[PDB]
């Protein structure tokens, strides 16, 4: 792109906080985990996807990064730790520091009501300053930070404080689980990054991709943020020019959004500028599920595509990211092939079609007659076999036109007979 | 007071006019002469006769839609307006035509099919396409009123063509042209959610400007949402009736919404089990004969899984669109799948083609005239 | 560039003759070639553009098996065949694509000769394994405005078309709508 | 209008006298009955005809089964029609017009 | 076909008609699902299943249907099954014979009133018409 | 088509370029005579009515109608004569 000639001049030096190191030296399968290898370096600090990862096979390695967090709560921190059986003895800097916010903060929790009591501005913009001030060291007065930015976004310095806030904020609420509070973030964010402050090629990426993690969480159903993601901006599969920046889960859940909760008439667009593109050709190179779910798909493919997308769906019910919708991607995933599949053909079996996908030929049955009651193909079914049949050949076209260009003459001539 | 300054001078103008019309026509043959002789235009006296038949509607029903007790409006011209005018001896000419259109156009307001029949057997003189496709309007109507789906979309279908063989100029069916263009769109558009299996011979009835957007509200309606049942009887209810101008919308008469309730809740019966009706038929026919593969596969389709089963089957099966056997010791349905052709069209428009050849060698015959 | 070319302009031109002519465009090549298809004294090829040429009638033709000379033997003897490693590779996807296209350039012509096919003999006339195979024909049926219906599990394509006559009907067709949608043209100049 | 005969005479309130006092009615809407029954039907169950006729008895059924020359099958279900009678689908390439198309193109 | 004609290889022979059938020379259902070609009886006959250039096969192409092919046939194969056998043609033709000699018994004795009259007009025609 | 095209372009088309640019001129000027609108407007070669293809053209309209009716009247004795002639 345009912006890309600029983006060459910095070659990826991103203004990440974690310094490259993660839960490293992993077992399991890795296009998976490589997401905690982007977020928990551009999205900043990333904890609840450290927690998530012990259930499924056991860590010790998320410990390091669970001694580096204060705005989620100190002393949560402070435990893990001391549970895998570490002497820590030195912790004297937090009882003094955390401590010593609660001295300053009984000057700022008073100046804050008599501000907002007396409707006086001044008394509010100076408690603006000494409280924009304080709720980056610590967060667990979340309450505090809330009624902070719930009047005046605005403080002295304006956009640049407002951005690492309301994203520090974005970030911290959603550690919290306090989803409501992170929809708040999610209007105001938005904004605040398009309303951009200086446009370095170093924080316009960055803040493109902080515009995924709102989308990301799932407790009110927001995966309908596709719609919103694609007006925003032009449409990209990273919203990142920077090649270097790779998220798998981007087009799997923009997949899941487009088929789930609208109609398949509206993905070939995306099969076009999403899923061929400049940056998508490094990503056919390396993932193995969103390119079954593709490529095999558009080559028309149905043998080893029907196989190797069934396949992907015991990589997707591995999935603990958290998401409502994981199964509806598993539903369509057979559904959209297999339209697609029979859209030309003569004759499919019942019966091939349940030894490939694993279910009884009764099941493949009624999920075809209800394939055929949706209205996504007209075809038949040959009950005696179990084979089920798509046969138009549709001849003679020539009556299409001939209505219609006498029809449109025998009009259009009235035009210059009028007068 | 400029309202009912028109509306008043436009009544009492016809009711003179109504003694001359009935002293004319039945026996004042010199006065019927006197009147062929004078001007070079005859479409004068012609065109009074129905220009008068859509203003004085109009004009009652305001009256009808303002007044809704102590009937003064509905009795009076029921029995003199309408019924002086057309029952007694006709005009010696095609003026005759003329008012009986006009009377089929008042009768058709009292939702009626009984009469339609009785006034075709009085439209002696020749079917011209102004009188023709003015009476497959109203017969066509009819039929829709009947229940006889699978003939009045045929009647609709001619009267929408536009290639009647005629130029209409001269304002014979003026101020409502468009009018013909969507109240035969509309009324078309309740057919065919009934009964598409049989027409394959949908593509000159309607352009596909209109079929697009058509084709998908019939699915989008019986299939999936019950959203088209609001927004097709929204445009149904103008073209239905014809209530040639609703009254001042303010809340300070009353007055006109009264006539409303009972006008728009007789046409709420009408789609309201007929469209039901159609989501049966709309999972086509897979199957011709089905065995216990496809009976127990449309079962689930029938309706909700219950320990009561095959009776709404049995039920379903009743209506126009379904033929059937049940063999007991089988245990089968054996049911009958039906369509039309294709083929159609073309030996319609041979002519029609040649219309369009035979206009153009002529009309240009017309300024190879002028300007030789 | 001429064998970029030539590896989708033949499949394109007979599928034009197929009268999907509507994607004809100018400055293709059909226009530089028919300085020399207008000559007559065009005997055995001896330069790079008559190789080509040679191709071009042998793959107008529907033959993969003449082509094996303008593939290697005539790109070693112009010495253009040693110029890259990656020339192992390229005959590959020449191969590869010349059997997809001789294929189609078949097809497309044949179309009104068909009813239905064995996709063993294909794989016997074409190298092509039958996993491929039923790829290659599904991308033609999906796209290519042609009538045929596909078989893969039972081996099998299907196609039982009618009127082989067709071409007066598609040439005066066109004839007749590139009538009616410029016919209103003059319309809107004079109004 | 629903054809939902056995909800019909469920549906019935035997206490209004009015639906009594109106004479042949309750003979003319199983005479309709019996009408669909011809139009829509091959081969009907006795005891299913009778349940939408107000669940009839044996006798009862006599009349309806003699009213359009109906018959019982071997071991089994009442003869309504013959399959072929029934259904009287419509037609492709009845191709008639030549007789008047010829006719139109003859100058 | 690979008993009755002998060839260098079948699959090259199978081949071979797809080529001749490809090539204009006939059209064919070769490359079929049973393995059975189809000619076709008739179908909707065309000049690609025969050479239109002279005949290159020899000289007996079987029937099929074309324009007006019943119609002239109706013409001339019904008449000439009177034109040649009959016993009764004989005296409608020396009945048509007697009409003939008739129009130019009647006629030639015109010819003494137009001779002179044309003779006179040609000699002045030249004279006149300049 | 490509002949009517061309002149019904110079027709009107050219026309209605001449009328903007005449818009442009203001429609002359007070210290001089109206030559860049002079030099604008000049009648364009094809006139109205072409006359080649209205006459000798259209000669052969009738020609093309009269070759399309021989060709269409002994397919329509053949149409008669093929179904009855097999009719029996």
């Amino acid at each position: 792109y345009d912006l890309t000639t600029r983006i060459a001049h910095f070659l990826d030096r991103h203004l990440v906080f974690p310094l490259l190191e993660f839960l490293s030296v992993k077992e399991i399968y890795n296009e998976k985990e490589l997401l905690q290898g982007k977020l928990d370096l551009l999205s900043d600090t990333n904890m609840v996807d450290f927690a998530m990862d012990v259930y499924k096979n056991l860590y010790s390695d998320d410990i390091p990064h669970a001694l580096r967090e204060k705005r989620t709560t100190v002393v949560a921190q402070l435990k893990q730790l001391q549970a895998e059986t570490e002497p820590i003895v030195k912790m004297f800097e937090d009882p003094e520091t955390t401590r010593q916010m609660q001295s300053t903060r009984d000057g700022r929790m008073l100046f804050d009501y008599l501000a907002d009591k007396h409707g006086f501005r001044q008394e509010y913009l100076d408690t603006l300053y000494r409280y924009a001030k304080f709720q980056y060291e610590c967060g667990n007065y979340s309450g505090a930070a809330e009624y902070l930015y719930f009047f005046r976004v605005l403080v002295p310095a304006t956009d640049r404080n407002a951005l690492s806030s309301l994203w520090g904020k974005l970030a911290s609420e959603i550690l919290m689980q306090n989803w409501d509070a992170a929809m708040e973030d999610l209007t105001r964010l938005k904004e605040t990054i398009d309303n951009n402050s200086v446009s370095s090629p170093l924080q316009s990426l960055q803040q493109r991709t902080w515009l995924i993690h709102w989308s990301l969480f799932v407790f009110f159903n927001h995966p309908k943020g596709r719609d919103n993601i694609i007006d925003l901006f032009l449409y990209q599969p990273q919203y990142l020019n920077a090649i270097q920046t790779m998220c798998p889960h981007i087009l799997r859940y923009l997949t899941t959004a487009v088929i789930t909760n609208k109609d398949v008439r509206k993905r070939r667009q995306v099969l076009k500028d999403l899923v061929k593109v400049i940056q998508q050709e490094s990503y056919t190179y390396k993932d193995p599920i969103t390119e079954f779910v593709e490529c095999l798909y558009v080559n028309f493919d149905f043998d080893g595509a029907q196989k190797k997308l069934r396949e992907c769906e015991s990589v997707l019910v591995n999935d603990f990211f958290l998401v409502a919708c994981l199964e509806d991607f598993i539903e369509n995933a057979r559904l959209f092939i297999f339209e697609t599949f029979c859209r030309i053909h003569q004759c499919i079996s019942i019966n091939m079609l349940a030894d490939k996908l694993n279910m009884t030929p009764e099941e493949a049955e009624r999920w075809i007659v209800n394939l055929i009651r949706n209205a996504r193909l007209d075809a038949k079914i040959d009950s005696k076999l179990g084979h089920v049949v798509m046969g138009n050949n549709a001849v003679s076209p020539y009556q299409q036109v001939i209505e219609k260009t006498k029809s449109l003459s025998f009009r259009s001539q009235m035009l210059a007979m009028n007068i | 007071q400029w309202l009912w300054d028109i509306i008043d001078e436009f009544i009492y103008q016809f009711q003179s006019f109504s003694q001359y019309r009935c002293k004319t026509a039945k026996k004042s043959e010199e006065e019927i002469d006197f009147l062929r002789s004078n001007p070079k235009i005859w479409n004068v006296h012609s065109v009074l006769n129905v220009l008068h038949s859509l203003v004085d509607k109009s004009n009652i029903n305001r009256q009808l839609e303002v007044y809704t007790s102590g009937g003064d409006p509905e009795s009076v011209a029921g029995e003199y307006g309408r019924h002086s005018l057309y029952k007694m001896l006709g005009y010696f000419s095609l003026v005759g035509l003329l008012r009986l259109h006009s009377l089929l156009g008042d009768y058709y307001q009292a939702i009626k099919v009984l009469e339609n029949i009785e006034l075709n057997k009085k439209s002696m003189y020749s079917r011209v396409p102004e009188c023709q496709v003015t009476t497959y309007y109203y017969v066509g109507f009819a039929y829709l009123m009947m229940r006889r789906y699978q003939d009045a979309i045929r009647v609709f279908a001619n009267i929408l063509l536009y290639i009647q063989r005629t130029k209409s100029m001269f304002q014979r069916t003026t101020y409502k042209y468009e009018m013909i263009n969507k109240q035969n769109e509309q009324m078309h558009a309740l057919l065919a959610i009934a009964l598409t299996m049989y027409p394959m011979r949908i593509d000159e009835s309607i352009h596909l400007q209109l079929r697009e957007k058509y084709g998908d509200k019939m699915l989008r309606m019986q299939k999936g949402d019950p959203q088209v049942y609001e927004e097709l009887f929204s445009y149904s209810c103008p073209k239905f009736l014809s209530p040639v101008v609703p009254n001042y919308d303010s809340v300070h008469p009353n007055y006109h919404k009264e006539p409303f309730l009972q006008q728009l809740k007789v046409f709420s019966d009408e789609v309201q089990q007929q469209a039901q009706l159609s989501t049966i038929r709309s999972f086509l026919k897979l199957y011709t004969t089905m065995p216990v593969a496809k009976l127990a596969g449309f079962l689930d389709l029938t309706e909700q899984e219950f320990r009561i089963q095959l009776l709404v089957f049995k039920h379903k099966m009743k209506n126009l669109v379904w033929t059937s056997g049940i063999s007991a010791l089988d245990g089968e349905f054996q049911s009958a799948s039906e369509v039309d052709f294709y083929i159609d069209k073309d030996m319609i428009h041979i002519a029609d083609t040649k219309v369009a050849r035979r206009y153009g060698d002529f009309f240009i015959r017309q300024i190879h005239k002028f300007e030789e | 560039y001429l064998v970029s070319a030539m590896l989708l302009e033949i499949p394109y031109m007979a599928a034009h003759e197929s009268d999907a002519r509507r994607r004809m465009i100018s400055k293709q090549f059909h226009h530089q070639l028919r300085v020399g298809e207008r000559q007559p004294l065009l005997g055995p090829p001896e330069s790079m553009r008559e190789h080509v040429v040679a191709a071009s009638k042998a793959m107008k033709m529907g033959d993969w098996k003449t082509c094996h000379s303008f593939i290697i033997n005539e790109k070693m003897n112009g010495k253009v065949w040693d110029l890259f490693p990656e020339a192992d590779k390229v005959r590959t996807m020449l191969v590869r694509k010349i059997q997809e296209e001789s294929l189609r350039t078949y097809l497309f012509t044949y179309s009104s000769v068909y009813d239905s096919i064995s996709m063993e003999t294909l794989s016997d006339m074409f190298e092509l394994d039958l996993p491929t195979v039923h790829s290659i024909i599904s991308k033609m049926i999906i796209n290519e405005e042609l009538m045929a219906s596909l078989d893969q599990p039972t081996q099998t394509v299907v196609m039982h078309r009618t009127e082989p006559t067709a071409q007066q009907n598609l040439a005066l067709q066109l004839a007749e709508k590139l009538g009616s949608l410029v016919e209103n043209n003059e319309r809107v100049f004079d109004h | 209008e629903t054809c939902h005969f056995q909800a019909f005479w469920q549906a019935l309130d035997e206490n209004m006298d009015l639906l009594e006092g109106i004479t042949g009615f309750e003979d003319s809407v199983r005479k309709f009955i019996c009408h669909v029954v011809g139009i829509t039907y091959q081969h009907i169950d006795r005891w299913l005809l009778a349940e939408m006729l107000g669940d009839l008895t044996d006798s009862q059924l006599k009349m309806w089964m003699s009213k359009y020359g109906w018959s019982a099958d071997e071991s089994g279900q009442i003869f309504i029609c013959s399959q072929e009678e029934s259904i009287k689908p419509k037609n492709i390439v009845e191709k008639i017009d030549f007789d008047s198309v010829s006719s139109i193109m003859a100058s | 076909l690979t008993s009755l004609v002998p060839f260098v290889d079948a699959f090259q022979l199978e081949r071979a008609i797809v080529d001749a059938a490809r090539h204009c020379d006939l059209q064919v259902r070769i490359d079929h699902t049973s393995r059975t070609l189809s000619f076709g009886s008739d179908l909707n006959y065309a000049t690609r299943e025969d050479a239109p250039i002279g005949p290159h096969l020899q000289s007996m192409p079987s029937e099929q249907i074309r324009n007006q092919l019943t119609a002239m046939s109706s013409v001339l194969a019904k008449a000439l099954e009177v034109i040649k056998p009959a016993h009764i043609l004989q005296e409608k033709e020396e009945q048509h014979q007697l009409a003939v000699t008739a129009y130019l018994k009647n006629s030639r004795k015109e010819h003494q009133r137009i001779l002179a009259r044309r003779q006179t007009i040609e000699e002045r025609k030249e004279r006149l018409e300049s | 088509r490509n002949t009517s095209k061309q002149q019904q372009q110079k027709h009107q088309y050219q026309q209605r370029r001449q009328q903007e640019n005449m818009q442009r001129q203001s429609r002359g000027e007070p210290p001089l005579p109206e030559e860049d609108l002079s030099k604008l407007f000049k009648p364009p070669q094809p006139p109205a009515r072409m006359d080649s293809l209205l006459i000798a053209g259209q000669i052969n309209t009738y020609c093309q109608n009269i070759k399309e009716f021989t060709a269409q009247n002994l397919g329509k004795l053949f149409m008669a004569q093929a179904l009855q002639e097999y009719n029996n």
